[PDB]
RNA sequence: GAUCGAUGUGGUGACGUCGUGCUCUCCCGGGCCGGGUCCGCGGACCCCGGCCCGACCUCGCGCGGGGUCCUCUGACGCGGCAGACAGCCCUCGCUGUCGCCGACUUGCGGGCGGCCCCCCUCCGCGGCGGUGGGGGUGCCGUCCCGCCGGCCCGUGCGUCGGCUCCG
């Protein structure tokens, strides 16, 4: 009666809070697993390589209990800095709201805390986001909740005369208009950040953290927000709750173009311009693959899923593909994948003994 | 925990045969020490005060109420004896007796309301006995002048005065030696008679006036086997004495002719409690079974009711039921009225009504006995007059208060 | 040094001792090289014991309630903490059955616990009344003898856990050991004051006094080591309280 | 024959905590069913002399 | 034993950060005893500090601040912070302390330092400390209905031997 | 997998009282007193491992010894009195001075002086020994700074720059002929190299009492009145770090034995004890007198104090692995605590009665809180609660009417103290004493209460003067 | 009431802390100052306001001094120890082990290892580490000979005091 091996693939889990991202140490999928764990899975082989445990608590299956539940995890500069966001909510008034800062120890090869913030914001974190420039002199984390503040937190120096260690403290406090902060994003130099606030997007100088410009469309709450990348990066894709998508051009501060498109995964691709986003019909999932200074589909496929598509990702392909069609160039740079309702995980395809001899066993 | 082991075969075709359990049962709430296998049953009883008949589905040949579960805690016979007129309750334990008077009240309530007392509880009376052994019975005199008790092996009788708000006991300087080992002590509505059942068969009349004795008639022992303990009843004239406890039957008596009167044909069952009514002068006898019989002393033959209810039969919800009745009681006002209970139950009985059938419902939580279990666990109840009623009753956790510690026991949700 | 024995399909030794080194060793009359040692944090040796197909090596600690298990072929070193159904709480005294389908531990209140070799599960427990001193597996392993701390020995099956007879050692107040022959004629027990009585296993199984061939006095302090000879030819016989007390016998004199 | 089942060694409660189990789990909690406790009342001076030292150590 | 579980390193060297700490947000007369209080600040003899700061007359402390020399207000300042974490007995006229000197004295001369940031601090932890009023509001509406809810024989005979 | 540790929960407070160094600096048993007669100014201890230390006072230098009461030595033959006790490197001789003039050496273990300069011609108050053991450089109050040789018995060289009485000076340990001297003339000059003349100057704002060599670094540290400066020897004249930490003049300035710790005694019977790195204060010391002298032993081992008066204080403090074998690591058990081995067997009212364990609520509360905090989490917190006595609950009660104002522990003694007042209404009128507690516990609720409303309108108070800037 | 097919309603492993328990219980504190409340000036009660507070006798003048001890809630196990040539198993054992209050549970040594405080190589899918070298006052654990032991005399000793062991 003691475990001696385990076959398990993709961990199932109930609800999937934190979104699917990819470790850069061990370019391995990453989300949620078992109750309290993070879940680091190869694409390669459908095989788990590991669980991570962030809250290191009993857990208890009875029935109508209220559970600690990881909601939103991210991946700082390259793969050194992880942030967890842990919560409780047993009744609507009084909530538990914890994030915690682990630094990977190369020596150890394994992660250890750093700084443990309890109750960072009054209400729930919506919001998630690291800024991945290498540009930046200091690492920055952006922190945005339901309550109307966005926390800028820096790491900084914490030595002191009897121990030297580094630590995150607070470095700026941001509000607009008494709004719930629901999405923010960086931009591909960290310069600009843009912020959700319900159905206005605001666009702030990150370097002075002063306002720079404010796009109002009246057309209803944003639900995804991203940036531009490579030649694309001066455009700004946002898309509403009811069904539009649209760009705006941060040069011009005026939108381009806008669509009647009802999308429920948009990812953009790192290493390239190609924006792909997941529109939820009646029939089934569409993918439509564009780039945003053109207002035209560059692909377009259709019943990809019956069912409904949660989550989607892209992932950097080590060997590049050569697809010549402009309709096909976008396999080229990276892969393509996303998780459903069911759990399931779909993505597209084109195609010693040495005693031997000493105990005698030869004869 | 009572655990049930059996000799099972292993497989059908095999002929060896292995020990497993079975059975477990929880009857108990602390230590079982004792256990008997009866052919057709298991037997537990336990320091909880607690006797346990537990009937195995497998090894009865027949489905019938024999087959169901028994429990038995309280006693099968009356330990309380009641004063009408000075409204005083004598309780027996087992050294030493206890007296109390009730308290009255002056509130006036309709149905099911808490009327608030003038004067409370009292106890009087708390008189312990000499030596190691136990009290085998106790009475006290309808006046309420006289204490009678006895032991094995010494008679005691007390005559004591209520004066100047003050309780005084006098001891009687000398008894007789027969009078050593009393079965059963009864005195007549006047204080002159005494009467005594002695443990081997034999009747004492003793004559009680200004704390004086005088043994007037033995009554020679009844023939017969003896069957079970004597009971004793007196007619409210004074005129007959009926005693019971041997094969041959009831015997009845008459004091003032000092020679037997009539002998109430046998029944198999053993007596449970005997009454006689107060002018029709009507012997009303329970047995161990339900059953109930009603015979005219004056008529020597039973009543007509009585055979009209023999002829029907009684309710089977009736006859259902573990504990027998221990006290009956009459009021000289109402002749068609008799008062009994049992344990758990008690009933008033019209003779006049129609008698039920095993259609009809018994009772519900015209119709001739009007049964109610509002006072769950009943040790006495009596008519103390015309509306006013005394029950003794006694809980089943103040029991369980009272007891040595169990083991200790791990629960889930605590 | 707590043991020493021969590899049964090889030239190799194996030392294990209150050190906490296990040491395999080239069988060579001139040098004895080293083949490998290995070494536990905080087990000094009580017992080591090759297995009968010799694949494997098992070993034990004083007061410690894991037993290793070292596989050879399959480089892995198992360490058997847990038996499911034991509530022995250490294990330090045990024997291995000459076909290796069983192993035998000796526990306390005079319990015999039997376990399967190949998966270290529990089969079965034997009681015999006073303390469990020695035990040994018989040539065919189907019984197993065991003595007990008054100077009786018990005879027990093997298949169905039964006592099949209960004999008395002449003059033995308790004894220490037991071993028996590989061709099964003879029985050696020793005792207290230094005497091995030797027996035929027939008269064992048989007789509830049975009489010695030949009770050896040599010995004058008690025998703790008991050794047949492959052949059954030799006896070694010795005891640990004093030095130079070790003897050799020639079995058919 | 009391030491062996009350001695020191044994496993037993009391009365009062026995069946204050069954109000740890009903649907409306209630306390013990003998809440009152006469040992507690009516000791107040033997306490202070025996545990004068241990409340120095807690400070 | 297989289990594919990894455990992170929790140790007592990580950083807490809750919201009371800097870090998670951002003419002969006894009428006042002004050189009593500077020596107390000036050497922390808590004797003396309790002696003069532990009062309640208003405009004691009123003329107390008048009366005080301008560059030790800032001692003061950490003193009245330290003392402010306590049961509410003494901490009441700490209270009223800090409202005293905060009004007439320095109403006009506080904005002129511009040293918010020690006064910050102290801001912070009033607003972490005001946190559970709606919760001690509804403790006290039920202690409230609580305290509504809370408002032998004569003769023993024992028989002789005869 | 395993079982886990419920987490206890940590609080941080804003005072920062514990700390190593106060560990470092109260592990000292009781203080020792010694009666003396006169004044002490200075006490010195000998490096030597049979350590000693030199008490001067009045015209009598004692030698005492650690622990002895009485003096192990005394020199006494001064006509009036004596100054400045100082040992050599060695523990041999020792340096001392009078009010006459004359610099006097002494053997510690004879009777008479060895040798006597006669060149002052008053009172002399500062004698210190060079980076060679064999020249003394002596100060005194006739304006002048004079060095001598001990072998040739006379005087090497004289320096006259004070304006004041000269009453402390100092030598460097790692370059012989470089020494620093103090008057109160508010001027600190440093007379060295091989010159005839001051090569550098320092002015101090009060008269000079104390000044102190760090070995290494070239820091020089001065006393004067409240001030304490660091004067820095890379750059001349560069004043680093003045500190005030004293309501009355500081009057002496010791090192440890690590070049970290600085300890600065002075008149107001106070003692600080400071950093080097951060020039901050770490720790205090309160003392009976105003200290006028503190010496400090081989490590820290014995801390000396003399004060104005006679008295002073003494503050006292199975086989291995061979190289060839292979190795292998058992697992090493690990211990649970009690409540933790109940909660992994589901002891709930067993590990609640642990935690309100009176040590336990004294000096670990948080991890009773933390404890109730994990029951609340199972949702188990009033089946724990409920079935107890008057005794039991009259504990809980006790408990939170000592922590319910915490502010740190708020949120879940306000839950447990709803779950008892709903599980407990139905038998409140027979006890009195569970009366008296609620009756406590709601007047410490109105009291919070009124003090939140007091803090909430000092908070608008604070955040008008907030949005004036 | 119970009740004649009845079934205790139901909670989570593991590897020498060779001083400790999922065991049951004892208490919920006292004496002072700075205050603040309430009640009828008086009293009573509260303070992350600060203070202190071992038992036991004795002498002198209830007071004060002096000493003695001073490890602390009691049982019950567990572990250890002590007794058989044997015992994790056995005991009305002891909870350091013994003399008859005291000796003892050391002492100095030698030797090895483990890790770190910093600067100079070599390798790293190179963010930062290992791999080599050094220096840091650098602190530690274990292993044996220690001062072979055991009896009997003689007078701390007993030039070859004896018999035995150890070596």
């Amino acid at each position: 009666l003691e475990a001696s091996a385990v076959i398990q693939g993709l961990v199932k889990d109930r609800s999937i809070f934190t979104g699917l991202m990819i470790d850069p140490r061990t370019k391995a999928l990453v989300l949620n697993g078992k109750p309290g764990h993070l879940q680091f899975y190869s694409l390669q082989s459908d095989k788990q390589l590991y669980n991570l445990d962030i809250i290191q608590q009993e857990y208890i299956n009875d029935y109508g209990l209220i559970q600690i539940e990881l909601t939103k995890a991210a991946f700082g500069c390259f793969g050194n800095w992880l942030a967890t966001v842990e919560q409780r909510q047993e009744k609507e008034t009084e909530l538990e709201l914890q994030m915690k800062l682990w630094m990977y120890n190369k020596k150890t090869q394994g992660f250890i805390l750093n700084t443990k913030i309890n109750m960072p914001h009054e209400d729930c974190i919506t919001a998630l986001c690291f800024c991945n420039a290498e540009k930046s002199e200091q690492p920055t984390l952006v922190t945005a909740s339901k309550d109307g503040y966005f926390k800028v937190w820096i790491l900084t120096d914490d030595s002191d005369i009897y121990k030297k260690a580094v630590g995150w403290t607070c470095d700026f406090v941001g509000s607009y208009h008494k709004y719930q902060a629901t999405n923010c994003c960086f931009s591909e130099d960290g310069s600009l950040l843009a912020v959700s606030f319900e159905e206005i997007v605001t666009i702030w100088d990150s370097v002075t953290w002063e306002l720079k410009c404010t796009f109002c469309q009246r057309a209803g709450k944003i639900r995804h927000l991203c940036f531009g990348r490579l030649t694309c990066s001066k455009y700004l894709l946002g898309a509403t709750e009811n069904g539009i998508l649209c760009c705006w051009n941060l040069l011009s501060c005026a939108l381009e173009w806008n669509a009647k498109l009802n999308v429920r995964v948009m990812e953009p691709d790192p290493n390239s311009e190609n924006i792909a986003a997941i529109s939820q019909s009646s029939v089934g999932s569409d993918l439509f693959v564009f780039k945003p200074s053109e207002p035209r589909p560059l692909y377009i496929q259709k019943g990809i899923s019956r069912e409904k598509v949660q989550w989607g990702v892209f992932v950097p392909r080590d060997v590049p593909e050569s697809f010549t069609s402009e309709a096909y160039q976008w396999l080229n740079r990276s892969q393509f994948y996303f998780l459903t309702k069911s759990q399931s995980l779909l993505t597209f395809s084109t195609k010693t003994t040495p005693f031997y001899f000493i105990l005698g066993k030869h004869r | 925990t009572v655990f049930h082991f059996q000799l099972v075969p292993v497989t059908s075709n095999s002929s060896e045969k292995q020990w497993v359990r079975t059975k477990p049962f929880q009857h108990h709430t602390h230590d079982v020490r004792t256990v008997a296998h009866s052919p057709t049953a298991l037997i537990s009883g336990g320091t909880d005060t607690h006797l346990v008949f537990r009937p195995l589905m497998e090894k009865v040949e027949v489905k019938n109420y024999d087959a169901a579960l028994r429990k038995i805690t309280f006693p099968h016979r009356c330990l309380i004896s009641c004063s009408k007129k000075r409204q005083l309750l004598l309780f027996q334990f087992a050294h030493h007796l206890e007296l109390w008077r009730l308290g009255s009240t002056v509130a006036t309530g309709k149905n099911g309301d808490t009327l608030p007392l003038s004067k409370n509880a009292d106890h009087l009376l708390h008189l312990k006995t000499k030596g190691p052994e136990n009290i085998i019975c106790s009475c006290i005199s309808p006046c309420g002048s006289w204490i009678a008790y006895s032991t094995v092996s010494r008679f005691f009788l007390y005559r004591l005065n209520y004066e100047h708000d003050n309780i005084s006991l006098k001891r009687v300087s000398k008894m007789p030696a027969f009078l050593r080992s009393a079965l059963q002590i009864l005195f007549s509505e006047d204080s002159t008679k005494l009467f005594v059942a002695s443990n081997q068969g034999a009747l004492h009349i003793v004559q009680l006036s200004g704390g004086s004795f005088k043994h007037l008639h033995a009554f020679q022992p009844q023939s017969g086997t003896v069957e079970a303990m004597c009971l004793l009843a007196v007619s409210p004239d004074g005129n007959w004495l009926a005693a019971s406890g041997t094969s041959a039957g009831v015997h009845v008596y008459n004091v003032k002719q000092l020679k037997l009167h009539c002998t109430v044909p046998a029944y198999n069952f053993p007596v449970t409690a005997m009454a006689i009514a107060p002018n029709t002068n009507n012997l009303v006898i329970a047995h161990s079974d339900q059953q109930v019989f009603e015979y005219s002393i004056p008529d020597k033959q039973y009543t007509d009711w009585s055979r009209t209810v023999q002829k029907q039969g009684f309710h089977h919800l009736w006859l259902q039921r573990d504990t027998p009745i221990t006290h009956i009681s009459f009021h000289p006002k109402r002749p068609m009225h008799i008062l009994l209970h049992d344990a758990y139950m008690f009933c008033i009985i019209d003779k006049s009504l129609p008698l039920p059938n095993d259609k009809t419902l018994l009772y519900n939580p015209a119709h001739a006995f009007k049964i109610s279990k509002i006072y769950k666990p009943l040790l006495f109840m009596d008519l103390l007059d015309e509306r006013t009623l005394v029950a003794v009753e006694r809980p089943l956790d103040d029991i369980i208060a009272q007891l040595p510690p169990p083991i200790k026991k791990k629960k889930f949700g605590t | 040094i707590s043991s020493v024995q021969f590899h049964p399909g090889a030239q190799i030794v194996m030392v294990a001792g209150l050190d906490n080194a296990v040491s395999l060793f080239q069988v060579d009359g001139k040098t004895n090289p080293k083949i490998q040692s290995i070494y536990l944090e905080r087990f000094p040796i009580f017992k080591a014991c090759f297995s009968a197909n010799g694949e494997e090596v098992l070993a034990t600690s004083t007061h410690s309630k894991v037993l290793y298990v070292y596989d050879m072929l399959a480089g892995k070193l198992i360490p058997v903490h847990q038996v499911r159904g034991l509530k022995e709480k250490i294990v330090r005294s045990f024997e291995v059955s000459p076909d290796g389908s069983f192993l035998l531990i000796n526990g306390i209140a005079g319990y015999l616990h039997l376990l399967a070799m190949k998966t270290k599960e529990l089969i079965g427990s034997m009681k015999i009344n006073g303390r469990v001193a020695a035990s040994t597996f018989s040539s065919d392993s189907k019984k197993v003898y065991a003595s007990s701390g008054d100077g009786e020995v018990y005879v027990w099956d093997v298949n169905s856990r039964k006592c099949l007879n209960r004999f008395v050692d002449e003059g033995s107040l308790y004894g220490l050991s037991i071993a028996t022959s590989r061709n099964g004629q003879y029985v050696a027990c020793g005792s207290n004051c230094g005497v091995v009585n030797i027996y035929n296993q027939d008269s064992c199984l048989q007789e509830t006094n049975p009489k010695p061939i030949k009770a050896i006095m040599n010995l004058v302090t008690g025998v703790t080591s008991l050794t047949f000879n492959p052949t059954t030819e030799i006896l070694a016989i010795a005891s640990e309280k004093m030095k130079e007390a070790v003897r050799l016998v020639h079995l058919p004199s | 024959i009391h030491n062996s089942l009350y001695g020191p060694g044994t496993n037993r409660t009391t009365v009062n905590k026995f069946l204050s189990l069954a109000n740890k789990r009903l649907p409306v909690k209630r306390a013990a069913v003998q809440f009152l406790n006469n040992a507690w009342g009516i000791q107040k001076k033997q306490n202070a002399k025996r545990f004068k030292r241990r409340w120095m150590v807690r400070k | 034993a297989i289990t594919k579980v990894r455990t992170p390193v929790m140790n007592s060297e990580a950083k807490v950060l809750v919201p009371g700490i800097p870090g998670h947000h951002a003419d002969l007369q006894t009428n006042s005893f002004p050189v009593l209080l500077t020596q107390g600040l000036e050497s922390n003899d808590f004797e003396m500090l309790n002696k003069v700061l532990q009062t309640r007359n208003v405009n004691l402390i009123k003329k107390t601040v008048l009366r005080m020399p301008l560059h030790t207000i800032i001692p003061l300042l950490q003193e009245l912070t330290k003392r402010l974490q306590g049961h509410p007995n003494s901490a009441v006229l700490m209270v009223q302390w800090l409202k005293c000197v905060l009004t007439v004295h320095a109403s006009y001369l506080s904005t002129l330092p511009d040293l918010v940031p020690q006064l910050g601090t102290l801001y912070q932890l009033m607003e972490s400390r005001v946190k559970t009023f709606q919760k001690l509001s509804h403790l006290h509406g039920k202690l409230i209905l609580l305290i509504t809810q809370v408002t032998k024989a004569k003769l023993v005979y024992e028989e002789e031997s005869s | 997998a395993g079982y886990k540790p419920v987490a206890i929960q940590t609080y941080p407070i804003l005072g920062e009282k514990i700390t190593q160094d106060t560990l470092y600096w109260n592990n000292y048993k009781t203080p020792v007193q010694i009666k003396e007669f006169g004044a002490v100014s200075k006490v010195d201890f000998s490096p030597q491992p049979p350590y000693n230390y030199a008490v001067t006072a009045s015209s009598r230098i004692h030698i005492y010894g650690r622990y002895s009461q009485e003096p192990i030595k005394t020199f006494s033959r001064f006509k009036d009195t004596a100054y400045c006790a100082t040992f050599r490197q060695d523990g041999r001789l020792l340096v001392a001075g009078s009010e006459d003039g004359g610099v006097q050496l002494f053997d510690i273990s004879g009777r008479a002086p060895l040798r006597q300069f006669e060149g002052h011609t008053k009172a002399v108050h500062t004698v210190d020994f060079t980076a060679d053991k064999y020249h003394v450089v002596s100060g005194a109050d006739d304006y002048t700074v004079k060095l001598w040789d001990i072998p040739n018995s006379k005087e090497i060289l004289t320096f006259k720059e004070h304006s004041d009485y000269v009453r402390c000076g100092c030598a460097s340990k790692l370059n012989p002929d470089l020494f620093i001297t103090g008057s109160y003339d508010h001027t600190v000059k440093m007379f060295d190299a091989r010159t005839s003349e001051s090569v550098l100057s320092v002015e101090h704002g009060q008269p000079v009492e104390s000044v102190l060599l760090f070995p290494s670094g070239g820091l020089l540290v001065s006393a004067g009145g409240r001030y304490v400066k660091v004067w820095d020897m890379l750059k001349g004249g560069q004043l680093l770090v003045s500190l005030k930490n004293h309501h009355k003049t500081v009057t002496c300035l010791c090192l440890s034995s690590s070049g970290q710790r600085l300890l600065s005694g002075s008149l107001d019977r106070k003692v600080k004890v400071y950093s080097t790195t951060s020039y901050k204060v770490v720790h205090s010391f309160d003392y009976a007198a105003s200290i006028l002298s503190l010496a400090l032993a081989h490590e820290d081992e014995t801390i000396v104090v003399g004060m104005t008066n006679g008295i002073l204080s003494v503050k006292h403090r199975n086989y291995m692995k061979q190289r060839d074998d292979i190795l292998i690591n058992r697992p090493a058990k690990k211990h649970l605590e009690l409540y933790d081995r109940d909660l992994k067997h589901f002891r709930i009212s067993k590990a609640l009665d642990r935690v309100l364990d009176p040590t336990c609520t004294i000096k670990t509360p948080e991890i009773t809180v933390s404890i109730i905090k994990e029951l609340n989490r199972r949702g188990v917190l009033a089946n724990a609660l409920a079935g107890r006595d008057e005794k039991e609950i009259s504990h809980v009660l006790n408990f939170l009417i000592r922590n319910l104002s915490q502010p740190r522990f708020a949120p879940v003694l306000i839950n447990a103290a709803e779950i008892i007042i709903d599980i407990y209404l139905p038998v409140i009128g027979q006890s009195p004493v569970v009366d008296k507690k609620f009756l406590l516990l709601q007047g410490l609720v109105e009291k919070e209460i009124d003090y939140q409303r007091e803090l909430l309108e000092t908070l608008g108070m604070m955040d008008m003067l907030f949005a004036t800037m």
